DNA sequence: TGGTCGGCGCCCGAACAGGGACTG
DNA sequence: CAGTCCCTGTTCGGGCGCCG
């Protein structure tokens, strides 16, 4: 028996008809090694790590790095080709806190556990899979082989076992605390009470002691009893938190590597800060081969990024979240499918921000963007606070009816008021539903070949008015909405449109406002610009009325 | 102490890994206390993540019950029991149950509890509860015994269950029963209050052997949306070109079909207000034409091998329309669902007791439940979907986009 | 020196699905 | 009656940010 168990152990197989990883060491530089080695054999002593002899044939590759902020070193196993073969598991991480959630807490401890990984034991048959072999300051002395007694850092079943076994622990202190909250993130537990101080720190060492039943070791060094706590890059103050000061570099001559960092700072501060924009920096990115390559700022992207830069000048904080009040987030359109909102309870007090970019189709309009918003927001509520928050939104409560009520898809937004906040969201044209008394008909279609990419679009009305245009480089789909942009530059303010076109007919129903294609945005141009539109659709080749007659001028 | 069945998955089909979604807190609550004393009855028990196979769960409540269910997205794993269910201990279907007066559900879900369940499937059954701003990790289960919702618990039980309805079934030889998982159909031509009570005898034929329902269906009742052609004293050009395209469209379920003559009305290049008086001729092909779509088509018969598909289309003004099928223009059944829950206010609402009533009757019909084509973004059913569900099964479905050109199932 | 693991978020582009219209 | 080509929309893996 020599090596002592400390806490009950998880079952890990391999993938099956597969076998442990051998791999050669890394041509690790003396330096790091002088860091290692010291460490390493501290393992063996507390029971860790083990020497194994040759019996065990497995070698994986390993490196180390330093803990930020910290003179100590971190001990790295490149379990790459282990992780291929080891068995799957489901991980229990299934989000993170956001302190916004919090409730208020009249005492508040973050405490750490030392060596967390390095505390809980290894599968017993498992064990024999990790052996490395250790480096020295020549290539003359071998180094010992070790297998390690406890989870190890780079395996892909360290977090999950962790997390699951330090839930095990804390499920009876919590069972026998039931008013303390623990946030249990990996290793770090923040812990709230309405017990006063001095009591709150009574159940901190007895939770103290708890953990130290099963070998979790809670340091002074990492223990928090004052405020402001730094707890998962926030600060907490006893009612406000803020995210920990962002550093945006302040490069002259920009590379791609540098804008990533640069948008990923700001859609990390864009969670308290409101109004962050990213679009024209993100405009730089599309369609780059290398990450090195360096590209220039447009005015675009500079301008943004100058504003940007100032909403970060001034301090801003979230408050903390009140069961007994409402929760409201509103929403403000920013321009080029840019969205911001802001969650509350009281106003002006925020408990989050946030933002909603996203392009989603070739052909939309702001209210299905807006649409897309709240529902980002509504699972967004849901996961933080378990439920959806009242809505305050800037469309008028007639244009979503119109729009809803209409559309041939099921949508909906849940309990919402009016905000007369502008820009105000509407739609911009109205088809008509029924045929326009007195109002030219244009019969319009259009084909191409698609051989040559040559092709006609053309219409003929019931007064007689009649064109065919040649066009170059095309399809049928686009000829088709040739057709129909020529039928509306060449009408008066009302006019009926009969198509044959399925293609056209659809993008154009769902009333869009914004395209990718410049020629739907020009059909658009000429929509809003109308009072009355009708559009029909007819079967095509059926001998119908002027559909059979400008479908002859067009396949000419 | 009982022997428990073996189960295998198809072969060469691993087992579910299907990612548990965000929970509200009153269905987070719920889960956490129904959870805590299935353990407590030993009817499930906690999990590690060595297992790596995962269901999503989440809470109902039926119509009107007031009290929170459990329910587990078994689709995934039923898809890999499926030749189970299916091939071997599968049940037969009344052909009958659809034309009894009165059909009641009940939900014996219960019972499966009973039996335990094989050890090596119960690997498969594991589920992960969710916690509220990601306070806590998952805290994973697994079933110890028959879990409601999966296809393999009324299959397994089903030697049990007609013990216990043997009965009851020899003092009425008439009432027909009909077993779709966690369900009971009793399917009783007598009056209402007659069919009622034997409920009630069959509800203490249950309690005797270790749960109330009330959900009533009537399939006689239950009828069909023939296709329409309107009637009108004056026809338009617009008119006659609305109505071509619908004919048209027609004609590739009706083959008897003809728009020659209705055609001939809009030779010219016309305004399409301008009125257009019918002739002899439309007017006889008009009328052959509703005669046509009153009738049946040809060849359209259930086939038990294919998949049942189901379309919805929104009609507006809180109207909606569906057809089943297993060919495409071979319709097994059209109808129309008007001023259900949630009219003109939720159209969500509305879809999704579309979906379950469409999926009621197609088990009550057919013994199996639709693949449904939703006219709804993915996005914004998944985002609501839950809130308004009441039943203990969960159809499969797709999400389609397809502008009306013209209005074939509605008028 | 260059190098590990899991989680979540964003924005990207490529690879893939599938529905119509038209070509033989 | 297949087989393409358009065109659209989804999915998935890559980079970055953030947390252990
Ligand atoms: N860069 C990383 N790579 C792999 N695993 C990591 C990494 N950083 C943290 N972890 C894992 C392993 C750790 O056991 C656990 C907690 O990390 P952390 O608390 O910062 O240090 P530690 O608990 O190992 O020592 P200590 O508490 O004394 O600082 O999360
Ligand atoms: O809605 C699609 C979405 O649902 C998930 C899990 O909820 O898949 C479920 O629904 C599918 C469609 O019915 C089923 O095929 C699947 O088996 C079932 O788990 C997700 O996988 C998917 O993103
Ligand atoms: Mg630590
Ligand atoms: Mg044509």
């Amino acid at each position: 028996m020599v090596p002592i168990s400390p806490i009950e152990t998880v079952p890990v197989k391999l993938k099956p008809g597969m076998d442990g990883p051998k791999v050669k060491q890394w041509p690790l530089t003396e330096e790091k090694i002088k860091a290692l080695v010291e460490i390493c054999t501290e393992m063996e002593k507390e029971g860790k790590i083990s020497k194994i002899g040759p019996e065990n044939p497995y070698n994986t590759p390993v490196f180390a790095i330093k803990k930020k902020d910290s003179t100590k070193w971190r001990k790295l196993v490149d379990f790459r080709e282990l992780n291929k073969r080891t068995q799957d598991f489901w991980e229990v991480q299934l989000g993170i806190p956001h302190p916004a959630g919090l409730k208020k807490k009249k005492s508040v401890t973050v405490l750490d556990v030392g060596d967390a990984y390095f505390s809980v034991p290894l599968d017993e048959d498992f064990r024999k899979y990790t052996a490395f072999t250790i480096p020295s300051i020549n290539n003359e002395t071998p180094g010992i082989r070790y297998q390690y007694n406890v989870l190890p850092q780079g395996w892909k079943g360290s977090p999950a076992i962790f997390q699951s076994s330090m839930t095990k622990i804390l499920e009876p202190f919590k069972k026998q605390n039931p008013d303390i909250v623990i946030y249990q993130y990996m290793d770090d537990l923040y812990v709230g009470s309405d017990l006063e101080i001095g009591q709150h720190r009574t159940k901190i060492e007895e939770l103290r002691q708890h953990l130290l039943r099963w070998g979790l070791t809670t340091p002074d060094k990492k223990h928090q009893k004052e405020p402001p706590f730094l707890w998962m890059g926030y600060e907490l103050h006893p009612d406000k938190w803020t995210v920990q000061p962002i550093v945006l570099p302040e490069k002259d001559s920009w590379t791609v590597n540098d804008i990533c960092k640069l948008v990923g700072k700001l859609n990390w501060a864009s969670q308290i800060y409101p109004g962050i924009k990213v679009r024209q920096l993100s405009k730089l990115l599309r369609g780059t081969k290398a990450l090195t390559e360096v590209i220039p700022l447009t005015e675009e992207a500079e301008l943004e990024l100058a504003e940007n830069r100032e909403i970060l000048k001034e301090p801003v904080h979230g408050v903390y979240y009140d069961p007994s009040k409402d929760l409201i987030a509103e929403i403000q359109k920013q321009g080029q499918g840019q969205w911001t909102y802001q969650i509350y309870q009281e106003p002006f007090k925020n408990l989050k921000t946030g933002k909603y970019a996203r392009m989603r189709g070739a052909h939309t309009n702001d209210v299905k963007q807006l649409t897309e918003a709240v529902q980002k927001i509504t699972t967004e509520s849901i996961v933080i606070w378990g439920k959806t928050p009242k809505f305050k939104l800037p469309i008028q409560k007639e244009t979503w009816e119109t729009w809803w009520t209409e559309y041939w898809q099921a949508t909906w937004i849940p309990e919402w008021e009016f905000v007369n906040t502008p820009p105000l969201v509407k739609l911009w044209y109205q088809l008509e539903k029924e045929p326009i008394v007195g109002a030219e008909t244009f019969y319009v279609d259009g084909a191409a070949n698609r051989e040559t990419k040559l092709g006609k679009a053309g219409y003929v009305t019931n007064k007689g008015r009649q064109k065919v245009v040649p066009l170059t480089n095309t399809t049928n789909q686009k000829t088709e909405l040739q057709a129909i942009y020529l039928a509306l530059q060449d009408s008066g303010l009302e006019v009926n449109i009969v198509t044959n076109s399925q293609y056209a007919l659809g993008i154009i129903q769902a009333q869009p406002d914004k395209s990718e294609s410049e020629l739907v945005n020009q059909i658009i141009e000429q929509l809003i610009k109308k009072e009355k539109v009708y559009l029909a659709w007819v079967p095509a080749h059926k001998g119908i009325g002027g559909n059979e007659q400008v479908d002859k001028l067009v396949s000419a | 102490p009982i022997e428990t069945v073996p189960v295998k998955l198809k072969p060469g089909m691993d087992g579910p890994k299907v990612k548990q979604w965000p929970l509200t807190e009153e269905k987070i609550k719920a889960l956490v206390e129904i959870c805590t004393e299935m353990e407590k009855e030993g009817k499930i028990s906690k999990i590690g993540p060595e297992n790596p196979y995962n269901t999503p769960v989440f809470a109902i409540k039926k119509k009107d019950s007031t009290k929170w269910r459990k329910l587990v997205d078994f689709r995934e794993l039923n898809k890999r029991t499926q030749d189970f269910w299916e091939v071997q201990l599968g049940i037969p279907h009344p052909a009958g149950l659809k034309k009894k007066k009165s059909v009641t559900v009940l939900d014996v879900g219960d019972a499966y509890f009973s039996v335990p369940l094989d050890e090596d499937f119960r690997k498969y059954t594991a589920f992960t509860i969710p916690s509220i701003n990601n306070e806590t990790p998952g805290i994973r289960y697994q079933y110890n015994v028959l879990p409601q919702g999966w296809k393999g618990s009324p299959a397994i039980f089903q030697s049990s269950m007609t013990k216990i309805l043997e009965p009851f079934k020899k003092q009425n030889p008439d009432i027909v029963i009909y077993q779709y998982m966690d369900d009971l159909y009793v399917g009783s031509d007598l009056e209402i209050g007659q069919h009622r009570t034997k409920i009630e005898e069959l509800r203490q034929h249950l309690l005797r052997w270790g749960l109330w329902m009330g959900y009533e269906l009537h399939p006689d009742k239950w009828t069909v949306q023939p296709i329409v052609l309107p009637e009108k004293d004056s026809w338009t050009v617009n008119d006659i070109q609305k109505l071509v395209g619908k004919l048209n469209w027609a004609s590739q379920i009706y083959p008897g079909i003809k728009v020659r003559q209705l055609s001939k009305l809009l030779r010219g290049t016309k305004a399409l207000t301008e009125v257009i008086p019918l002739t002899e001729e439309a007017e006889l092909e008009l009328a052959e034409n509703r005669e046509i779509l009153k009738e049946p088509v040809h060849g359209v018969y259930y086939d038990p091998s294919k998949d049942l598909i189901a379309e919805i289309q929104k009609q507006g003004q809180g109207q909606w329309t569906y057809q089943i099928y297993q060919e495409p223009f071979k319709n097994l059944k059209t109808g129309k669902y008007a001023r259900m829950r949630g009219a003109h206010t939720n159209d969500v609402k509305q879809l999704t007791e579309a979906v379950q009533k469409i999926t009621t009757e197609s088990i009550v019909i057919w013994g199996k439940t639709p693949k449904f084509k939703l006219p709804i973004q993915k996005e914004t059913w998944e985002t609501w979907w839950t809130e308004y569900w009441q039943a203990t099964w969960i159809p499969e479905w797709e999400f389609v986009n397809t502008p009306p050109l013209v209005k074939l199932w509605y008028q």
